[PDB]
RNA sequence: UUGUGGUAGACGAGCGUUGUAUUGGAGUUGAAGUCAAAGCGUGAGCAUUGGUGGAUCCAAUACAAGUGAGAAUGCCGGCA
RNA sequence: CGAUAGAAGAAGCUGUUGGAAAGCAGCGCGCAAAAGGGUGAUAGCCCCGUAUUUGAAAUUGUUUUCAUACCUAGCGAGAUCCCUGAGUAGCUCGGAAAACGUUAUUUUGAGUGAAUCUGCCCAGACCAUUGGGUAAGCCUAAAUACUAAUUAGUGACCGAUAGCGAAACAGUACCGUGAGGGAAAGGUGAAAAGAACCCAGAGAUGGGAGUGAAAUAGAUUCUGAAACCAUAUGCCUACAACGUGUCAGAGCACAUUAAUGUGUGAUGGCGUGCGUUUUGAAGUAUGAGCCGGCGAGUUAUGAUAGCAAGCGUUAGUUAACCA
């Protein structure tokens, strides 16, 4: 494809680049896109419900009845999940880990297929290291540069891979910004930031990686 | 992740209890009981809703069968004159509306003679 | 897709429920029928439990195996029709590791199998050899050698 | 889950399925059996279709 | 064209609630809950309105249920 | 390098309805902080705090270096010179552990009992060759289970019927002599700002009255559902054989999610409950007084079957482990 770089000044620079039609997707596969932010979503919990079983529960061993003139239930058991003790007779657990296996073939399909939209989707605009350079961490001037940039509208995601110091000091006091690494971004990450800025170095490593 | 349905439970035993009023003494009071009403009064209301139309017909037979032996002849002979010429659907609803209907059962009875 | 339209396309297949519901069904034992030992919680058969019947293991002999505390050596098989598709040439056990043909961090003894003719003259370093086989190797112009 | 080891040692599997069975009724008596049976007996067999609904969910 | 008896039982298609997550909105100019009245639904339900009410929700989508109460001589509690 | 005291730390006005504005709208600013909490309704700029910048007298924990205790030290050569861990290995009678239900091997309650590295053990009886090591002495951080707790934080955790029996002064109250068993229950309000003053009444209590936006906030103090108790608007019922209602319907009083409307029915036709298990119950077969919540097919692993997908003819895939 070919996209502009945008600088400091708001506006995109006057000098495109070339992308190897190797990158743009052309088997559009959005079902394992799904499975792939499912498990982004999945292994996300934390095992802090539980509950006890019939004999997870203390209690005394009194029969509430004897085996006979009983005019109501026989009730041999001094606790159950349906008594005022408590307890759900299968309830959660702190073991049911609920994580799905996923194969990295068809993970690394679908995760290059959505870089190449989003790469292609208009919303990615090509920064580079320089710009951020003579730049502090006051979230003024980075707040000013958003406004400018007018990318307010979606969570604006920095992708990393030098880690220049102002941008962590930064879009930590704002809400829709946030920095993360190459490698650490996720299909669930790109299409909920819906909106980014990339490095120019990242593209050779991206595409090798593919 | 303990899931309560109270809330849920009451709205239903609620409108399931809407629908029962009127009936006698606390009969519409109790949930369980106005359930096994509600559906019985359904049920029986389908049955009345099917024979209805069975004894509707056997209702206008009489009131129309009183008219024509009131004349001399039995509503076989009416049934009878219209089957074999100048056969006519004229509803036997109809034909008992006719009764109320002043100075039209004569201008049957004239033209059915034959 | 998004969160708001993320759709399936076959997943979430049909359920059962066994103790939920009366007006859809299957709020009942759900398929074990009424007054059943089966019908009864975790009531089923054992494998070998078939009713009093004696369990058919105990009704037929068993077998002998002479290769009973001994364990056979296994043999990398290479037919022909198969390898055919492989276009490894002046084959080596070093050359088959770099194929995965057999784990690199393992060896084998290697046999020769298959009397589907090829059309190719190439260097064989086998340990056992097939006599159909042999004849099918020696007879396109194929070099086998013997290893022990 | 684990592979019944009372019956593992009565049957062998073959390609395709078809799970190989032995014959009983060689223990007592050649005079009580007739020369066609003991010498048929001698092969063995498969279990029947119905015997598989029986023998998959055995192991 | 066959049609729409049906238990066990098979099969298929859906709805309700909570939470998470993204896009939304309302709200001391009143949210939910509650009661009521003279609606819409093939039904799971969806409303609308009046007022108690005094700060929370609902709408659309997937994921997961201590998820869907007519009885269990069912548990407790209240009431004759 | 820390911990057991602590410090600093940024950014608003107007109007708005509202008791109360922080919500709402406009015009501003803000930064390593718009994490969080409180502040009259959910405040980035009211306050604390937070990111960040810092600090430990005395006590205590961890790491490194230095002077140093203690320890261990190579290569050869001669010699049938001496030694190398005895009730020991073992054999037998019963055993047990071993996956092993006594089988190689190991151990002994009873009996018996070698050799001295030329020897022995073992290489699942054993024997020969061969292989390896020489028991019959001891110690050993490291990865290992576990939290009683502390420190900071989190919860696709439970929200007073749940969650520890125990949010409430809870193993308390209470019971059996006693071992032991074993309770219920939170929310005024914004500040008590607690109902001042007056009247009836001995008082309690109630009514005005006031604070309070509000007393549909009055201490039974967030609301006050269902079951239950009355009360009356209107209608009907005192010749009446109905699982109690349906289809209708005179008349009466009304007028709604305005629609052949609602309520109600003198009277006509019709009609012997719900689940339950049985061949089956209006059943003199059983359960259910009713009401409110609650209340019973989950999970961990593995396999099979179906559907979809990825790959795809030596590919798929990693167990484990690590960032």
């Amino acid at each position: 494809a070919k996209l502009k770089l945008i600088k400091i000044d708001g506006s995109f620079e006057t000098e495109p680049v070339k992308l190897s039609p190797g990158l743009i997707a052309k088997e559009l596969k959005q079902q394992p896109v799904f499975d792939a932010v499912l498990v982004e979503q999945a292994s996300w919990r934390q095992g802090t419900h539980s509950i006890l079983t019939k004999g997870e529960v203390r209690g005394g061993g009194k029969k509430p009845y004897k085996q006979k003139h009983t005019g109501k239930a026989r009730q041999g058991s001094t606790r159950n999940p349906h008594f005022v003790g408590g307890g759900i007779v299968f309830g959660p657990k702190p073991n049911r880990n609920y994580s799905l296996k996923l194969n990295k073939k068809a993970h690394t399909a679908a995760l290059h297929t959505v870089w190449s939209e989003k790469l292609a989707s208009d919303n990615t605009h090509l920064v580079d290291q320089n710009l951020f350079n003579k730049t502090e961490g006051k979230t003024k001037v980075m707040m000013q540069f958003l406004k400018s940039a007018k990318l307010l509208d979606k969570n604006v995601l920095f992708v990393v891979n030098t880690l220049n110091t102002n941008l962590e000091q930064s879009t930590s006091n704002i809400k829709n910004v946030q920095v993360k690494h190459l490698d650490k971004v996720s299909v669930r990450d790109l299409m909920l930031a819906n909106a980014l800025l990339v490095e120019k170095e990242v593209l050779k490593a991206l595409e090798g990686k593919f | 992740m303990r899931i309560k349905g109270g809330k849920q439970t009451r709205v239903r035993r609620k409108k399931w209890l809407k629908q029962a009023s009127g009936s006698f003494g606390t009969r519409h009071a109790s949930y369980k009981v106005a359930k096994q009403t509600v559906i019985q009064a359904a049920k029986y209301a389908y049955r009345d809703r099917r024979n209805k139309k069975r004894d509707f017909r056997s209702l206008w037979i009489l009131r129309l069968n009183a008219a024509l032996r009131e004349q001399g002849m039995t509503y076989s002979v009416f049934i009878n004159l219209l089957k074999k010429h100048n056969i006519e659907i004229n509803r036997k609803v109809l034909s008992e509306l006719a009764i109320k209907e002043p100075s039209k059962f004569n201008l049957i009875v004239q033209k059915v003679k034959s | 897709l998004n969160q708001l339209k993320s759709v399936p396309k076959a997943r979430n297949h049909k359920t059962k429920t066994l103790g939920r519901g009366h007006g859809s069904g299957l709020g009942k034992t759900s398929g074990r029928g009424q007054k059943g030992q089966k019908a009864r919680k975790s009531g089923l058969t054992r494998p070998g439990f078939e009713g009093g019947q004696t369990p058919l293991y105990r009704r037929l002999p068993k077998f002998g195996n002479a290769r009973k505390g001994f364990l056979k050596q296994e043999w990398v098989v290479l037919n022909l029709n198969k390898i055919a598709k492989l276009k490894l040439d002046k084959i080596n056990r070093a050359s088959l590791i770099e194929k995965q043909v057999i784990s690199a961090k393992s060896q084998l003894p290697i046999k020769l199998i298959g009397h589907t003719k090829l059309e190719k003259p190439l260097h064989f370093e086998v340990h056992k050899v097939s006599k159909q086989a042999l004849k099918a190797v020696e007879n396109a112009n194929g070099s086998v050698k013997l290893l022990e | 889950m684990k592979v019944k080891s009372a019956a593992k040692k009565r049957f062998k599997l073959t390609k395709s399925g078809q799970i190989k069975r032995k014959h009983a009724y060689t223990s007592h008596l050649a005079p009580h059996k007739t020369t066609k049976q003991k010498r048929h007996l001698r092969k063995q067999g498969t279990v029947s279709a119905s015997d598989f609904k029986r023998i998959g969910n055995l192991i």
